[PDB]
DNA sequence: TCTGGCCTGTCTTACACAGTGATGCAAATCAAGTGTGAAGCCAGACAAAAACC
DNA sequence: CCTGTCTTACACAGTGATACAGCCCTTAACAAAAACC
DNA sequence: GGTTTTTGTTAAGGGCTGTATCACTGTGTAAGACAGG
């Protein structure tokens, strides 16, 4: 052992030949493994053995990828770190760049094989497919329409495959946690959220659209029961919104948006009619998919479901009401729109079969004046309920200070002085700063009974103190419903009573608050008073960084060339959203 | 060594002789420190700067 | 494997003496090397020798600063490596902050003999307000700038301590003594430039010095014990004053830089005694303001703008003269002549 | 065709909030001692839980 | 003819991916240095 | 001086390693045509 390498080799060469013979006899020539077993058994015969096996003290290449991608280190910076740490400790703590690239191949789309039964309609069956051009073969000749965009995407099914394989460990452990067998292969059901948003300006001194899917929950069929073996804990985190298509284009550019997204919609529609077989943990498993498009803000819903722009008279994306109608009938509306109805109504608009004037036609098709091309599940978020309610309460406070219930007419000066009064008093007694434009936490802080007390300190008549206290009590009775994560379990009585409370709320507004009717009403209020229970039964629940993410990856992890930068950003984004690496970044737990 | 560590080293003889089969020196140091450990802090400062010189 | 185990126990008792641990380790390492798999073999070697892979806080500081990692990003990497290998390879953030204190100005003591004229003798002085007490009341001239600087001497101290290892090794390589303390002489390059636009969607100026070479006086010879290898790399242009201001805004420029020029002028008249490797040493300084591009030279040496007919910043020639007389011109301008000519 | 009020829409100012290095307190931790126990390994003839004709 | 400000122009810093340079290792068979009697 | 171990050589090619190299733009800087007095 004090001997050198040629020495140790010559001094043991006889036993070396003897052992190579003994290994070729039956072992098969994997001398490495027989010597590993020999040395481990020797070590045990005499802690150091476990660490040698680990080389613990050697980071697996996937862990290095996780650290590198999750700390935004460039490859060159990663290498400087690797070589400097190795050179100073003598040990290869981090793995070299080729090991990280090789581990990257596994976590990205196109690595695992799968099958669709029956094969997906209009989708190639190749499984080695990774990042593909997002324009999906769009014609680029000078004759054709000008292409001002660059786009890169995955094939949708291939992405879902990669996602399921990324979360395999959680699926198996969830099956164990439900007292089921690891090898069970019954039909799993995946509920998948689709999201689309524009990421605003990306320019460094240019808009982008991000098309993504989130795995919401995976259930298994064991008897006549659907056992929830996986559910996303943080459904609104960038950590689990998996990137599918990145394009440099304006969400308002309908031509480029449809050209780039129609291929993805074809792949999804074909996945609606099949079962994916995929090998997990040695056992082939079967998966059915349910696609729910819910990550669309109002503007993108109205755009992709052929409705008019947000200024329209048809305020609801869920129902046929008009701003005037929804202000006169507060509560009683049902969810009546659906992708098919909208497609039909577009065809009605385009053919005008009863030969109507444009006004009459628009009334007939209820604002569906363009052809839908994405089936969505339009909803609302907890934020906008508080917001609509706060705007109405703030206007009620202003008008209760000027006693409009008693004085019908007022000049603009009188109204500005009322608002100034209320602003000064809230600053003084509540330490709420006045705001010139509505916002979330303002609503959060203003909708309290304490502020009702404060404003009652400015209202002479105490019958209207009673009115305001009751109105705010109803608001507070409803709020838990749209804010909780599972109203069914967390506040079942509030949800049961929601319809009754909103009825009494509207009746109060219509009787003791006559003055606060002017024929206008917000999308958020109408949805909050009329659609909250139905939305809770459809979805189960109600309750500004993606741009920075895109920009950072663009600057510090991307080749500075128009065709590779997009796929470099897409690859890093996918790696970022992979649960398999996030688990390494939560190792200390 | 802490004041109590030098103390426990010094009076392990007494507690062991009194009782042949840590806890008693623990208690006595406890109740008398809540109530002369200066040389232990002296030695601690000396050894601290000695290890500091050690590069 | 019991059969090969008994056979190997036989071969080992034959001559080796029964410390199988070592012979099985050597057999496996040499097999691994035979398969051209050196990395796993070296890692096994390190784990069997038990040499600890702990990075000293200074190495972690180096890595973080040189890879531009934020404290938050470094902390995530630190906690993840610690959690997964169980070993504290990288140090936690506070150890890095404490290692940074050493590398920054203000840590080491020194003295000036004689004491520097109009410069505080405090040695714990760190980052100082670049305005140097400039009046900011609404009555006085408006101050639209932010600036931070070191005390020039304090910076020179920290920099000399930073290259102490190279100074000692250079004396050794010149066959001189480690503990020799004769009067070292440091040639210091001063540089100034505006960094153009800094706005994220506003100009900046950087006042800096580079340590150019350090000589020692050994007899009547000046033995070069250090010379900067890459004198124009950002790696050794040490920052002294960063200001958000326009290199053409003369008022703010002089207000911010005059403190530095006074400190520098005062260091021209003293010898710095400073303790290196246990031995007090003496340093004399030669300041050569060479890192000025033409425009900044002409602005700060009272000359005209570069379009003028007085084209040379080194001579009195005119564009026409220098075109008719190609070769015969001598270097005649000097800071003193220029001050005189302003008068 | 023409002034006046309503309209779709493009512009504007606005306001939360993501993250920076530093901060500060709570909670580990380390370091000598010394009576314990403890989880895996030690050999050899031979037969069951788990898969090949 | 000028001092000077805007104008467009042109190297270059670094991105991830990738060809290239290279010391270690194998066979067997020698021999020089070294170190014990 | 003998005799054993330790170490090195020779050759022709192969394999993981660390690195210079790749193609590639946006961006800051400064040349400099040109504007304005
Ligand atoms: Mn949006
Ligand atoms: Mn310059
Ligand atoms: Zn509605
Ligand atoms: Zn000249």
């Amino acid at each position: 052992l004090s001997l050198t390498r040629r020495a140790q080799k010559h001094r043991l060469r006889e036993l070396k030949i003897q052992v190579k013979e003994f290994a070729d006899k039956e072992e098969g020539g994997d001398v490495k493994a027989v010597c590993l077993t020999l040395f481990l058994l020797a070590l045990r015969a005499r802690r150091q053995a476990d660490e040698l096996e680990a080389i613990g003290s050697g980071l697996q290449p996937a862990v290095c990828l996780a650290i590198r991608v999750n700390t935004f280190l460039s490859c060159s910076q990663y290498h400087k770190m690797y070589r400097t740490v190795k050179a100073i400790t003598g040990r290869q703590i981090f793995q070299p760049l080729h090991a990280l690239r090789n581990a990257e191949k596994v976590l990205l789309p196109g690595y695992h094989p799968f099958e669709w039964q029956p094969p997906l309609k209009n989708v190639s069956s190749r499984t080695d497919v990774g990042i593909i051009d997002g324009l999906s073969g769009l014609a680029s000749s000078v004759d054709e329409y000008p292409v001002d965009t660059i786009a890169k995407r995955f094939r949708y099914d291939s992405a879902l495959v990669s996602a399921l394989m990324d979360m395999e460990e959680d699926i198996l452990e969830g099956m164990r946690s439900q007292d089921l067998d690891d090898y069970l292969n019954g039909p799993f059901t995946v509920v998948v959220k689709e999201s689309c948003d524009g990421m605003g300006d990306v320019s460094e001194k240019e808009k982008a659209v991000r098309f993504s899917f989130t795995v919401m929950r995976i259930t298994i069929e064991h008897g006549s029961q659907n056992v929830k073996v996986f559910e996303e804990p943080k459904p609104n985190s960038e950590l689990c919104c998996k990137p599918l298509c990145l394009m440099l284009a304006d969400e308002s550019d309908h031509e480029t948006l449809t050209a780039i997204l129609s291929p993805l919609i074809a792949e999804r529609e074909a996945m609606k009619s099949s079962e994916l077989t995929l090998e997990m943990g040695g056992i082939p498993r079967t998966f059915k998919f349910i696609f729910r498009g819910t990550g669309y803000d109002e503007k993108l819903v109205r755009e992709v479901e052929g409705l008019e722009a947000s200024g329209s008279v048809y305020i609801c994306t869920l129902c046929d009401t008009t701003r005037l109608e929804a202000s006169q009938n507060l509560v009683f509306h049902s969810i009546t729109r659906s992708h098919a109805e909208n497609l039909q109504r577009y065809e009605v608009w385009r053919s005008n079969p009863y030969h109507e004037s444009v006004e009459e036609l628009r009334d007939r098709v209820k604002g569906v004046s363009a052809k839908p091309f994405i089936e969505t599940v339009p909803s609302i978020d907890a934020l906008h309920c508080d917001i609509g309610n706060a705007a109405e309460f703030y206007k009620i406070f202003q008008l209760e200070i000027g006693e409009v219930y008693k004085h019908p007419n007022a000049s603009k000066e009188e109204r500005k002085r009322w608002q100034a009064t209320l602003d000064k008093h809230l600053r003084k007694r509540m330490n709420l700063k006045p705001i010139m434009r509505m916002n979330g936490n303002f609503a959060r802080k203003l909708m309290t009974q304490e502020t009702v007390d404060a404003v009652c300190e400015l209202i002479p008549s105490e019958e209207r103190h009673e009115a305001l206290r009751e109105l705010m009590d109803l608001y507070l009775k409803m709020k838990p419903v749209w804010r909780s994560s599972c109203p069914a379990k967390e506040c079942p009585e509030s949800l049961c009573q929601y319809s009754f409370n909103s009825q009494r709320f509207a009746e109060l507004l219509s009787t003791k608050f006559k003055y606060r009717y002017e024929g206008k009403i917000t999308n958020y209020f109408h949805k909050t008073l009329a659609h909250v229970p139905e939305i809770i039964e459809r979805d189960g629940s109600i309750g500004q960084s993606g741009n920075k993410l895109f920009r950072r990856f663009r600057k510090m992890n991307a080749r500075q060339s128009k065709c590779y930068e997009m796929e470099d950003v897409l690859k890093h984004h996918w790696l970022y959203t992979s649960k398999y690496l996030q688990k390494f970044m939560n190792a200390h737990n | 060594p802490s004041a109590f560590f030098l103390f426990c080293s010094e009076y392990r003889p007494k507690i062991k002789g009194e009782h042949p089969g840590g806890d008693v020196a623990k208690k006595l140091g406890e109740m008398w420190n809540n109530t002369d450990k200066q040389p232990y802090e002296k030695k601690a400062a000396k050894l601290k700067e000695k290890y500091e010189k050690d590069i | 494997l019991r059969e090969l185990k008994i056979q190997v126990k036989e071969f080992a008792d034959k001559e080796e003496g029964g410390d199988v641990k070592a012979v099985c380790l050597t057999l496996f390492l040499l097999a691994l090397r035979a398969r051209n798999e050196h990395r796993q073999a070296d890692e096994l070697e390190a784990i069997m020798q038990g040499r600890g892979s702990g990075l000293q806080p200074a190495v972690c500081l180096a890595i973080r600063v040189n890879t531009f990692l934020s404290c938050s990003q470094y902390h995530k990497m630190y906690r993840t490596v610690k959690a997964i290998t169980g070993r504290q390879i990288f140090q936690p953030l506070h150890a890095l902050r404490n290692a940074e204190k050493v590398l920054l100005p203000g840590y080491h003591p020194f003295e000036w003999q004689p004491p520097l004229k109009n410069v505080s003798s405090r040695t714990d002085v760190g980052i100082i307000d670049g305005l140097s007490g400039l009046a900011s009341s609404v009555d006085e001239y408006p101050v639209d700038t932010i600036a931070k600087r070191f005390r020039y001497d304090s910076a020179l101290v920290s920099a000399l301590m930073d290259m102490e290892e190279d100074i000692l090794e250079g004396m050794r390589s010149q066959d001189l003594d480690d503990y020799l303390n004769g009067p070292f002489t440091v040639v210091v390059k001063e540089s100034c430039d505006g960094m153009g636009d800094v706005s994220e969607k506003e100009k900046a100026v950087r006042f800096s010095f580079t340590v150019m070479r350090i000589t020692i006086e050994h007899g009547s010879q000046n033995v070069k014990v250090f010379e900067e290898p890459k004198p124009n790399s950002e790696l050794c242009c040490k920052p002294l004053c960063l200001m958000l201001a326009d290199e053409s805004d003369h008022e703010t420029l002089t207000a911010i830089l005059s403190p530095l020029i006074a400190e520098r002028e005062a260091m021209k008249s003293s010898e710095l005694t400073l303790e290196m490797g246990g031995i007090p040493r003496t340093f004399k300084f030669i300041f050569r303001g060479t890192g000025y591009d033409e425009k900044l030279v002409r602005e700060v040496e009272g000359l005209e703008a570069s379009g003028s007919v007085y084209i040379c910043t080194l001579c009195d020639t005119t564009r026409l003269e220098a075109s008719q007389n190609l070769v015969f011109h001598s270097i005649t301008r000097s800071h003193a002549e220029n001050l005189q000519r302003y008068e």
